[PDB]
């Protein structure tokens, strides 16, 4: 589907907002992993301190 | 008195699990399990330290962590969907 009628407000709203992102998920495995290590990484890993 | 940490030693397997955990869900497609789940296994891993006085978090913490969250995560799912359980995370 389109970003409006996959969204809960009016449609007109987008023109209303200078840039929109839509933020898909990627279920890419090398993301995943790469994703989990950052998160790691914050969780009392320090690196990212 | 406690706070308890991790160390880099324990990362590789919660990242896999993570993966496999995504993986299940999207091929079943009913819930999303996105990085909340993650950050839910470290922080029940914590816990679980932290009811041990230890101060780092042991492999057998994050994996009772691990099993306490696919556990609810599964028992949230359907029937159909409930599959996981019995022969994707068997191993948890």
């Amino acid at each position: 589907k389109s970003p409006g009628d996959n969204i809960d407000f009016q449609t007109t709203i987008l023109s209303r907002f200078d840039m929109i992102f839509i933020v898909k998920d990627d279920h890419n495995e090398e993301r995943d992993i790469s994703i989990a290590n950052h998160v790691i990484n914050i969780h009392t890993g320090n690196a990212n301190a | 008195k406690i706070y308890p940490k991790l160390h880099q030693m324990d990362m590789d397997k919660v990242s896999r699990v993570y993966a496999d955990l995504r993986r299940e869900s999207i091929s079943t497609g009913s819930f999303p399990i996105t990085v909340r789940h993650l950050e839910s296994i470290l922080r029940i891993a914590e816990s679980f330290a932290k009811m041990r006085l230890s101060e780092f978090v042991s492999s057998y913490d994050l994996d009772r962590a691990i099993k306490v969250v696919v556990d609810s995560f599964v028992d949230a799912q359907k029937v159909s969907v409930r599959r996981q359980l019995r022969r994707s995370f068997a191993i948890y």
